[PDB]
């Protein structure tokens, strides 16, 4: 049956123009695509898997455009946030975030990266509690995580190592996938404490009490004061050596830093990309609050990068870094979404029909895309490229013999006439 | 309250200041500066000296010290029974530390209190008011806690002022 | 405020904030009252200051850049708004600003230029940026005319710069190009409907009549290029009645009798005589729509007497016969010529009709009394001044011989509608004006058809009508469209002639009868369906439609009135119960039962006496004036019920649907019980098959019968039943006689 | 019916993908090795509702149990819904009473049948059921020779 698809996109498209919100379009768009991709991906020929993952990530596509175009469209103005020099640096944070919108769509772009992050299955027969091998064997003075810090590593036995990196690199793919409540749960439950707790240090402070303002959101201080301390501090930690891989890439995930190569080596396209977003938040926030004076220089213990990069460059750079995955034309659209240089690549894959005809899906999405731009913006896409995508589509339609749900698509020019 | 709290602070780390760093100028174990220089409510440069003493992960524990996160609270004070139930051996500054993060240094099951023998009266109450439990007690309450657990000698103005403090009702 | 309450105000927050930081910053507040108390180098000097320590506002840069502006200093009024435009990219209209300064100031440097390739791509192919083009090639003749040409390549419709390549033929007094271009250009829809355009129409023509070029090149082409002017004044003349004043328009009236009289006396058989004839109707049509404008304001022995001439100037209208289409040279000339023609009739007819409603057979007397030449004398007083002669204006000389003086037929009238839709550019202001003229009519016009007539070969309901993106849209949407649009503008001007006739108005005389975002989602649509759109604007237009097609499609938060989708219900219930077709009968009645289904939840809160949830800036104004009531309700739910069954029989639940039908003694249930017994039986009735089914199929038959008979019997006992009726009565009993003879 | 109140606002922030508010010095050590996850909430949720209705069904609240249990199609819902179902046919079965009780009576004993059948037909079938089963197969059995004898 599969071959049924474009009903499913068209199927969309009827219910819209008729209870004459035109995101739902869209947020259907892309559970089709996702119902799609199960299908192919079930039982099926090898051959079906590449195109499950065309859907899958087609599916990723719609709802990062969801997402962006809701934030960006649904732009209603609010009120803005008036702090006192008293007030807390969560307040502070949550300003940035508000008040900056470049920003913000960064926070968006990290949240949808996190969405779609594979982790692992839960690690079976954890062992009751921590470092147990090497203090059976004996030769622990102290059971703290720092000791075989302080004098040679051969403190620790072989199968202590081994576990501790089970757990390291399972919390770490959880911190990625933005699973922190997990990863505390984890930390408590395999009686790693000391590393829950630098979770912990992940919040900045607020008091709902003198940051009134969330006075809703919170009825209890939390959140560590000496915020550029802690960073510092984890940073630092990141860099010392003798340390599980994993365990350094979390606090360098931490701190905004790039984790080291033995880790990142592994991170794909949405991973890395995702790891250079954070960079530039962090480093942002941590600049918004030195230009208002609520860094306290006593915590400027070490330096770290000031300097953000743009979303273009990062998108450039990690780009020449994953090549192939980075030519892959729904991800191009997906950078496109990200900039918002998206008509600007509707016109030209357009041109591209004047090695677009060769992949099904891209002819598909362009025109269902362009449809959906012109419904919640319209002038988006030049009217133009409106007629020959859905001129060039709809013959494919007729090549699919599925004359049957043409008109819907005619219902966008007097260029309909000629059908 | 937080900013009285902070002045009462900062006083009790003047008088306390030549006491401790006496003392560790004459320490010979890294991990014991480290408390000492949480004993001068200092929680930068012991988490700096953790950093450089290659004890990283206490370092980023350390960084907790003043806020009072009872989640971080409880935690430490489950290490602490963990540890004193089998734990076949802990280094002696590092539970001290933990105790700190416990939030009741004293008032407890791994207690400083003997250090009652080796530091100040006004070196062990900045420890309670620093740690201790800020943010649930009034300062008076809080001072009273600590009180509570140790005599003053009777002779000692600053002692009764403290007394006379917390004794409000 | 004075010069004492600003400079007051200094110690004011001087003894609030003394130091100097603070004291600099607010500057930009001390600097906004002072540009309100007309103090330009003080002001300056306040705001200059608050750049000093604010240097990257862009509120602040521009504000100084605009009281440069003042100043008149370009070169330093633009480096304000760069800064602003550095600081804040999304400040279009600066961009433009500084592409306008750059141009005017000085062309020599490439600066300007950029700047105005940019001030394009932001606003693309707005009225401005060619007028920006112009200025900065000013700084030959064969130079303009290319820009102009290759600016109407992709700009053909754009009324000023059409209107530029006139002047520039004017201005090397080559007037037959001129002409030449302007006939050729009357053929566009648009620019026929421009005000300006028109305008420029008739000096063009007149110029070159005068001209010595038009006597010595020949007298062939001279009634070619007669007959455009007569063209351009009635386009004109519709124009000129609607937007400007009293005064304007009459004096328009006078040129226009002027041609006429000098046109009459060739005469002839050609499409000069055509276009003089349905031109002629016009005159007294707008004549009329002139007379009842003045009336309007005036006193009421006036309006009676003015109503009264405007009466006989429609009649006149209407009586004029439809123009001798055959007769012109090309396809394009005589369907437009044709289309004029259904304008006329409509527009007069429903004019002749809202004014003969006032009184019985009004219409009669209103000739017997002023056909006499005694009225083309009156007519001609009320009109004019009697200063003018009136030998040469054709008022005076027409032979005013047999006014029919026999009401307009409503099968006519529709006929006329359609075909005139495309009249003035299908204007929602064209289609909410006839819907409102139908809409105190018995019966209803074919909107459906208006809009195959607009949007030709646009679905009927689109297949893809999940999302709401406006490739999606169908006839279906239009028509719920324009139902609110003129449900909504009846309840609005209902309520303002309360607080003061509504359908006596003429179309150019009233105002606009829509919201101008209502006006705005039209005239989107119209340009995306048609191809007319601009490859910039079309994001913005598709997403400017896609904003109202949740609502018409009542989804998540419609700011949809009760009343109004009831009204939807069952106006697409009857609209779709009386068509032929399957396919057309299905959709209608889909939707019919979609917008009940969301009603329903509505009336039952109602039903109870609760409060409706009220509506967030909502696209068809609600109203208290029509607000359901409980004794209403059963009607509804009744009502509603039979556009449930009669779907389910489309679909084939015959068995819930004749229960349904059953339930309820309708006079519409009949006509479905009768409609799909009937067919039950016409298909077994013939072929061979057991004779006991054969019996049975026959009792069927008996059935239909009945409920025919029925229907007639109820229908012509009671007039309110006759209007009940989901077809015509006719048309009921037609079908009997061929039951019966079956 | 006590823990599974106590869990089931967890389940919900865990259903969410969110992060558990961590212990302090535990008296049962925490694991992530047995986390739980999104992909068994439903379950619980269900397995919970099940010991919700077998609660209601004891104190009384037969209604409200058994419009819970048939919601539902597991094998353990059968077990319940059959021992109740007999419960209702046993009592009523043989004094004397309105015949067209006694027919009403009768009528859940068919119902105690036919879900006794269901369990054994989708035991045998497959193996997981076989575990899933409240009660062990042989005592299902053992009630069905009882319930067809009477």
């Amino acid at each position: 049956y599969q071959t049924e698809r474009f009903t499913k996109f068209s199927d969309t498209l009827k219910e819209f123009k008729i209870e004459q919100d035109p995101f739902n379009i869209i947020r259907e768009f892309r559970s089709a695509a996702g119902q799609l991709a199960l299908d192919l991906a079930n039982s099926g020929d090898e051959s079906n898997v590449i195109s499950s993952k065309d859907w899958e990530l087609e599916a990723r596509f719609w709802h990062l455009v969801e997402l962006l175009l809701v934030f960006r469209n649904a732009d209603l103005d609010l009120d803005e946030m008036e702090l006192h020099p008293y007030n807390s640096r969560g307040l502070f944070e949550k300003k940035l975030m508000q008040d900056n919108k470049q920003l913000y769509q960064i926070w968006i772009v990290m949240v949808w990266l996190k969405e779609n992050t594979y982790v692992m299955e839960r690690p079976k027969n954890v062992p009751t509690s921590k470092w147990l091998n090497s203090i059976t064997s004996g030769g622990l003075k102290s059971c703290d995580l720092d000791f075989p810090l302080r004098e040679n590593t051969n403190v620790l036995d072989v199968k202590d190592k081994e576990e501790d990196h089970i757990f390291f690199k399972y919390i770490y793919e959880l911190i990625l996938a933005g699973a922190i409540d997990e990863a505390l749960e984890e930390a408590k439950l395999s009686d790693n404490i000391s590393i829950c707790m630098i979770l912990c240090g992940i919040q900045e402070y607020l008091n709902p009490v003198i940051d009134t303002q969330i006075a809703n959101e919170f009825n209890t201080q939390q959140g560590i004061k000496k915020h550029s301390l802690w960073r510092r501090t984890v940073y630092s930690l990141s860099q010392q050596a003798g340390l599980d891989p994993y365990e350094r890439a979390i606090y360098s995930y931490l701190s905004g830093a790039i984790p080291n190569q033995e880790v990142l080596q592994y991170s794909d396209w949405e991973s890395d990309l995702h790891i250079h977003l954070n960079q530039i938040l962090q480093t942002e926030i941590e600049n918004y609050l030195l230009e208002n004076n609520q860094v306290g220089t006593d915590e400027l213990i070490l330096p770290l990068p000031s300097h953000a990069l743009t979303v273009q460059e990062v998108l450039n750079r990690v780009a020449s870094r994953h090549p192939s995955e980075s030519e892959h034309p729904i991800r191009v659209l997906m950078a496109s979404v990200i900039l918002d240089s998206l008509p600007s690549v509707i016109h030209s894959s357009v041109e591209m029909l004047l090695d677009i005809i060769d992949k099904p899906y891209l002819l598909r999405i362009v025109t269902h895309l362009a449809i959906c731009l012109d419904i919640i913006n319209p002038g988006s896409v030049e009217e133009v490229d409106k007629s020959k995508l859905i001129t060039t589509y709809i013959s494919l339609l007729k090549l699919q013999g599925l004359y049957e749900n043409i008109p819907i698509y005619a219902t966008f020019l007097n260029e309909s006439d000629c059908l | 309250k937080k900013e009285r709290h902070c002045r009462l602070t900062s006083w009790i780390v003047s008088q306390i200041g030549p006491e401790i760093e006496e003392k560790i100028r004459n320490s010979s174990n890294e991990i014991e500066q480290i408390f000492l220089y949480l004993l001068l409510n200092d929680v930068v440069r012991a988490s700096k000296l953790a950093i450089e003493s290659k004890n990283g992960h206490l370092s980023v524990l350390i960084s907790y010290l003043g806020s009072n996160d009872p989640r971080i609270r409880d935690l430490a004070e489950l290490q602490l029974q963990k540890w004193s139930t089998g734990g076949c051996s802990i280094d002696k500054n590092i539970s001290k530390i933990y105790k700190l993060l416990s939030g009741s240094p004293f008032e407890g099951l791994f207690s400083l209190k003997e250090l009652e023998s080796e530091f100040s009266w006004l070196c062990l109450l900045n420890l309670t008011l620093c740690y201790g439990q800020i943010d649930e007690y009034s300062l008076e309450s809080l001072v009273q806690s600590h009180l509570d657990k140790f005599s003053l000698p009777y002779d000692d103005p600053i002692g009764v002022i403290f007394q006379l403090y917390a004794a409000n009702e | 405020r004075s010069k004492a309450d600003v400079e007051r105000y200094i110690a004011s927050v001087q003894g609030s904030t003394p130091s100097p930081r603070q004291k600099s910053m607010k500057g930009f507040y001390f600097a906004k009252l002072y540009y309100e108390a007309k103090e330009y180098d003080l002001a300056k000097k306040y705001i200059c200051t608050y750049i000093n320590v604010q240097e990257r506002d862009p509120k602040a840069h521009r504000f100084l850049g605009l009281l440069y502006e003042l100043e008149e200093n370009t070169d330093k009024a633009v480096e304000c708004y760069r800064r602003s435009v550095e600081l804040n990219p999304t400040q279009k209209d600066l961009v433009l600003k500084i592409a306008e300064l750059l141009c005017k100031n000085d062309v020599t440097d490439g600066r300007a230029k950029y700047w105005l390739e940019r001030a394009a791509k932001l606003f693309p192919g707005s009225p401005a940026i060619y007028k920006l083009k112009e200025q900065l090639l000013d700084c030959g003749w064969n130079k303009l005319f290319d820009l102009i040409q290759s600016e109407l390549y992709v700009r053909p419709d754009d009324v000023h710069v059409n209107i530029r390549l006139v002047e520039v033929y004017r201005s090397t007094k080559r007037l037959k190009d001129a002409v030449a271009h302007c006939h050729e250009a009357e053929r566009n829809i648009a620019l026929r409907s421009s005000l300006e355009w028109n305008s420029c129409v008739v000096q063009t023509l007149k110029e070159y009549l005068e001209s010595l070029q038009c006597l010595e090149s020949d007298k062939s082409d001279w009634r070619a290029t007669n007959t455009d002017l007569l063209l351009a004044y009635a386009n004109l003349m519709l124009l000129t009645l609607s937007t400007r004043d009293v005064q304007e328009s009459r004096e328009l009236l006078q040129s226009f009798d002027s041609a006429l009289q000098s046109v009459k006396s060739l005469g002839g058989n050609d499409e000069l005589s055509a276009t003089f004839l349905e031109m002629k109707g016009h005159f007294y049509m707008h004549a009329g729509s002139l007379l009842l404008k003045m009336g309007q304001h005036s006193s009421n022995v006036q309006w009676r007497a003015l109503s009264e001439l405007a009466a006989l100037c429609y009649l006149i209208a209407f009586q004029v016969p439809r123009p001798k289409i055959k007769l012109i040279k090309g396809e394009a000339g005589q369907n437009l010529l044709e289309m004029m023609a259904c304008d006329r009739l409509s527009q007069s007819g429903h004019m002749l009709l809202n004014l003969s409603r006032g009184k019985q057979d009004f219409l009669k007397e209103i000739v017997e009394t002023f056909a006499n030449k005694s009225g083309q004398s009156a007519l001609y007083d009320a009109l004019f001044s009697s200063q003018s002669p009136k030998d040469t204006s054709f008022l005076g000389s027409d032979d005013i011989g047999n006014i029919d003086v026999r009401e307009p037929e409503l099968e006519d009238l529709t006929r006329y509608d359609v075909g005139a839709i495309r009249a003035h550019n299908g204007s929602l202001q064209h289609l909410t004006w006839l819907g409102l003229q139908w809409n105190s009519l018995p019966a209803l016009p074919g909107i459906r058809k208006w809009l195959k007539q607009l949007f030709h070969h646009l679905p009927h309901e689109t297949s893809r009508l999940e999302t709401n993106a406006p490739e999606s849209i169908c006839i279906l949407d239009l028509e719920v469209f324009l139902l609110g649009v003129v449900y909504t503008s009846h309840l609005q001007l209902k309520e303002k002639c309360n607080s003061h006739q509504p359908l006596c108005l003429p179309l150019p005389v009233c105002k606009q009868l829509c919201t101008e975002r209502q006006k705005s989602w039209w005239d989107a649509v119209c340009t995306l369906i048609h191809r007319k759109a601009v490859p910039g604007n079309v994001a913005k237009l598709r997403l400017l439609v896609q904003h109202e097609i949740n609502t018409l499609r009542a989804q998540e938060k419609h700011g949809l009135q009760p009343a109004l989708l009831v009204h939807w219900a069952e106006c697409l219930q009857k609209t779709g119960s009386g068509l032929n077709s399957f396919y057309d009968q299905r959709e209608y009645m889909g939707r019919s039962v979609h917008y009940w289904k969301k009603v329903l939840p509505l009336l039952k809160i109602i039903k109870k006496k609760n409060s409706i949830p009220e509506p967030i800036d909502p696209l068809f104004k609600h109203f208290h004036s029509v607000d359901i009531q409980a004794s209403e309700i059963v009607e509804y739910e009744e009502d509603a019920h039979i556009t449930f069954a009669i779907l389910d029989a489309v679909n084939g639940n015959i068995e819930d649907a004749v229960t349904a039908f059953e339930s309820i003694k309708s006079v519409v249930s009949y006509w479905n019980l009768a409609l799909i017994f009937h067919r039950k039986a016409e298909d077994i009735e013939n072929d061979a098959l057991s004779p006991e089914e054969q019996e049975e199929c026959k009792n069927y038959l008996r059935k239909t019968r009945d409920y025919l008979i029925k229907i007639i019997d109820d229908s012509d006992s009671n007039l309110s039943v006759v209007k009940k009726l989901p077809v015509p009565l006719e048309s009921v009993k037609e079908m009997l006689n061929s039951v019966m003879q079956e």
